[PDB]
């Protein structure tokens, strides 16, 4: 794996620094780790593929070195370079489609591929190079157990689940009380209703509560938390529990007074913030607990005492929301964000060849069913996966 | 190339070549040693030069 | 253009690298190239501007080489550096000032200003340094034919067009069917709407289906895909197809049954997704097909069944929206998104200096004209224009 | 905080390129740097902490220097390399989290901690390196009074303002006009309502208009300008001004004629745009003025024309919204945006270890109140705390 | 590709240059190429065909050189040449007809057969000659990213499409208004009809408009603009637009009054032409907007009053026509036209030897199918086999 990153960090800098007209003192360093990876490469042969309909390819490698007596690099230099790296980089294009390919429940941080568990070996470990981007530095930092953390913009840490909960309900379903919630991507919009305004509540007041666990540990997260949820705002017709009938949601919206929004850290509550909105800061948590609440008001001009009779005919229901959205975040297991395509790469490659589904990843590369059950065995697969997309990607564009 | 191995004099190939025993074609114009003998077939004579 | 970026890189280096007290061997390698500029650039003069208002300037180098004799770099050193870095990025600056303004209908792709046809030469050629940057290696690929990808995060591959359309219409317009949109940005808002609520459509189901062409093929996009469009869902008056008379539209929301999300690629179902939210991946696509539809429940409680009468007068509409959202993607064309400047760089040097509407480009650069009737010489003096200010950005922050 | 950074970028470098197995011409150049801040920080004694819970540490010098003889680095090499990094990664994370708790109104610019203070000699000036990452070029170049820029994706330059305006008002409260808005974020969402829906206005027009001033000069930003604000579409009680009493909104939204957004700089309108949405750009600006105007339609089909009678009582209010989001912009100054996580960062020292509230920043890291009153003091210490937060976000993940 | 054209070129002139008889000094240039190509030739083998009916061909090249030592070439030198030029033209026939037969989906301008994607090194880039051919000079220019034109004459850009369409219409068919149209080849005939002859449009004019999208950009085109459309200016009965009934046309044929042909690139007009017959130019287009006008005649002797009455029994209906011929025009992409044949040696080749159907290409080689839906992947695919085919048009005639 580092061999790897080490093969495509070359190329990269050999596509990018041996170009025509330069100065050699600018690629003197280069060349010499190009020829050292052209002396370890030669006399061994690799068999790429083999899976769905991934060709079974062969690579051999008979290349003589580069040289090392120009002062400006002329174009025939440029042009044998060329040559040289345009194989390789098909040969490392067709070892990460091989890796990424491949899975397995037993230890899937382990390589996978017949190339990928030829180049582990320490014949091979003279190619390895800098390794400087963030994958492979924290690919390297928990190869040795030391903390590591990768920054998202927008993380999907949620899985996909809109529902509710009807706290007081009846088969007229015309006095509802409970909360209404969106859990999709980096984004929680919550609203809890009540159909009576709390006219028969204690104070008149009615307490809501929602509660969302993660899968893994967020640090140092920004989180806009806006009020009044903006899709549980408008009427709508919604299938009962059961799916047997429908009901009736004609909302108005009052300000959600008293808002609580803690993080919670094992069950300790690690940051809290009481009736501020805006941008807030959650440094460390793993699970959030919105707790805000419906006061009914106790003055109204009359255009709004004929909304909330003491009757039982509600046709304006009381509603109330707020709206979580984790704009960037720490987390020390991979994930995926509206950033980084790594997740797209790896579905591209899984869906480009036809590829049966394995032990391990749901059907289809399904990232709802990946993050409802994150197994830390799925965490390895998917932490290895990524790491070889995202080699893969500075390569192949 | 054994011309272009005489001009550049980094070597670092032929060399690992020639200890790792990988297979490979010296092109040159290279002066040889006619030999009839079985013995010396037998004897493997060629790799040691 | 190589050699422009090869300026701006040196110079970016030495205003990183030659700084007070630093060890000269890690500056060693950028000392020599940076005395291969000032050998190259010197005796040549240059003239940048004479459009719009933008002044003309005449460029004369005449410098002294950088000494290669100190260990640790004094301040003497690092305060000459700093003029001929001050120089050289003021003339960098015009050239990039110069040739983003300047565009042909010919060919597109060919340096338009005097002072970068004249670095377009092999005299100059000596001057270039590593093509790491993604526009300058995407300008590299493709000045030989290769696969390139920019990646884009909320890519604006959608023009502005909020419209729609009545499958079913009269002048009364109480009985209404058909679509609405909003394509902005990377977001497809769409909702299907009947005023019947199905009432007389066989087995009281109402197909929608809506089709978005793009102008570039997208490759391994990830999506989120939404239910609910949150804009077509309250209330509103619009006006009708000619502008003559305006219409109502109070909407009550049913959940998206049988969601069929197609991506086209030449006509080919590449990928599709059958009733699936959340995160979804399109690998390669040109067309995005949406196949929702409208269904009638059969089982409806008492406050549901007063909305939806048989007879005419329908006061609550039903509507049933999709809301789709390209996070990121990798498009082979450039493009402007959510998170360059690019497109801000060259708008705000087109306004700055008073710029004639030329040919090629939209007057005002208007991106929803400039993405509509995306040509491909329009394609290649944009790739152009933003290499360009992707190095002006390098240098000028 | 030049040396800091030099110290944070060699530790990089050095867990980068320093691994098992690699060439001695690939870190040939970073061991000679790693051995002069060896060498220069033999000797000397610091003492980090002191403040809230962070504790005081003692840090004391005696490494001997890294071989300078292996042709491929062995894993002795590695070893004894990776106790230096791992006591020097110590010292400096101490360090930084001692700087970003302290702060100054007097000089917020210079080093608050014992440790950095005792770092800014010129004996330790021999540590320093390149100076790559763009806080640290920004804290040069604005060392020397030149133009910086730093580039937001989502910057978050509106405070958290959620008010509205009523031009026309009376105690009933049932025919009201006026403005309402959200600022929250990146994000400007603006309405405008008439009870009436302009009867008895003059060319049946009613003019709105929102002005937000700016904290600090954007510079070059992308903004995504929509009509019809989503969140001021819905029915809501509203609060009065006094806070006495409850006011009910019904709206129905028209949509916005003639909409003129300028981007005014010290006055001067810099960029204009009449009825353009989608994405816009504005060069130059630090206040923006929204000003849309609602028109009674002329014609109405019957089903519209019940919504607005000549009369009293309105039932459906007339609504006109536009949607402003900035989602890319070049700011000289420091700010928070969804893409760092800089200010989490801050946050979660100052919260980790239970800092009490200084003279300069507000309590609690409040970014609403930061930016609310937002004075050149509090914007030294906010960038220089950010640039220790980045060196830290180098170093520690 | 170069090498293939570069074998056809040499054996052409080889055909040409070695005659008997001829002087040594006319061909002493040409020899040496020859030998060249035999140096570089031999010991090479090659497999050609293998895909429906096409023979898989062996081919071996064992051939000694030509003699470079007479003054006049005698029968005996032009006997061998004959045989050896034989050989190498069945060859490269059989190489350009295993070219021609393939296609990809995924990268078209690329080798497809075995024999090509084997001349593509540089072992056989010393054959390469002139390339002196059109279709070999926009290869090369196209192969580097520069702008190219090819040169048709009467280019086949429009599919064929012959329709019409009722502005008004009822069951009745019997006062019908609206556009007709031919588009063939090369030619637009567009005529538009009203039975009533604005006998009560207002001032006697009814409007016609007639929009041809294109799908490559042409580029000075040379077009033949004459009025009275001949084609729809006879009696026919037509099917209607669902198919069920037919209705009749008995048109009598006023001049086009107010004809503005306008020509559209990316919406904006480039050349219009108002009242102008003749020949017209087109500099650059890809719309052709043609805005002719039926105004009813205000002075009408007797035998034309008893045409046109105020009643509904309209006998003769009134017929106003245009026809636009595009004579020659420059068009980036490739084409077919009247003058050259590569279409149909692609069309011989395929159809001759049995040739299943391919992913890119249409069944049959349909050209209207093909120029319907021409996609940039079916643009390259087509420009490659045409080059193929010019080669071997070039060879085989
Ligand atoms: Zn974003």
């Amino acid at each position: 794996m580092d061999v790897l990153y080490s093969l495509s960090k070359t190329l990269k800098d050999a596509r990018d620094k041996i170009v025509e007209g330069t100065l050699y003192s600018n690629v003197s360093d280069l060349i010499q780790q190009f020829n050292q990876m052209i002396i370890t490469m030669n006399g061994n042969e690799f068999q790429t593929g083999g899976i769905g309909n991934l060709p079974i390819r062969n690579w051999n490698f008979n290349f003589g070195l580069l040289g090392t007596t120009l002062l400006n690099l002329d174009a025939n230099y440029v042009e044998t370079a060329r040559n040289t790296i345009d194989y390789f980089v098909d040969f490392v294009d067709n070892v990460c489609m091989d890796e990424m390919v491949r899975e397995s429940q037993r230890n899937g941080i382990a390589p996978q591929s017949d190339s990928l568990r030829k180049l582990s070996a320490i014949k091979f470990k003279r190619i390895n190079f800098d390794n400087s981007s963030e994958y492979i530095e924290n690919w390297n930092l928990q190869n040795r157990r030391q903390r590591t953390g990768f920054t998202f913009h927008k993380p999907n840490i949620f899985p996909y689940s809109a529902s509710f909960t009807l706290n007081r309900s009846q088969p007229a379903h015309d006095n509802l009380m409970g909360t209404m919630w969106l859990n999709a991507g980096s984004e929680i919009q919550v609203a809890g209703f009540d159909y009576s305004c709390a006219i028969n509540a204690p104070a008149n007041i009615q307490q809501f509560e929602h509660i969302v666990p993660l899968r893994r540990v967020l640090t140092t997260a920004t989180i806009t938390l806006l009020p009044d949820a903006e899709r549980f705002s408008f009427p709508r017709v919604i299938n009962s529990a059961d799916g047997a009938t429908t009901w009736f949601f004609n909302p108005v919206i009052l300000r959600p007074n008293n808002v609580e929004v803690e993080f919670l850290l094992n069950g300790q509550i690690i940051n809290t913030y009481q009736a501020r909105f805006g941008t807030i800061v959650a440094r460390n948590f793993d699970t959030i607990r919105l707790s805000f609440q419906l006061m009914r008001p106790p003055n109204m001009t009359p255009a709004v005492a004929v909304l909330f009779p003491n009757a039982q005919p509600f046709e304006h229901h009381a509603t109330v929301g707020l709206t979580l959205r984790i704009e960037s975040a720490v987390c020390e297991s991979v994930l995926a964000d509206a950033s980084e395509t790594l997740l797209a790469n790896v579905t591209s490659v899984r869906q480009e060849y036809a590829i049966p589904v394995g032990p391990v990843f749901p059907p289809g590369m399904n990232w709802t069913d990946l993050i409802t059950n994150y197994s830390p065995s799925r965490e390895d697969n998917l932490q290895r996966v990524f790491t070889v997309a995202s080699i893969r990607s500075m390569l192949i564009k | 190339n054994l011309e272009e191995l005489m001009r550049s004099g980094d070597y670092a190939q032929i060399t690992n070549m020639l200890l790792n025993n990988q297979p490979v074609a010296l092109v040159g114009a290279l002066p040889f040693i006619t030999d009839s003998s079985v013995i010396s077939l037998i004897a493997k004579l060629d790799a040691t030069v």
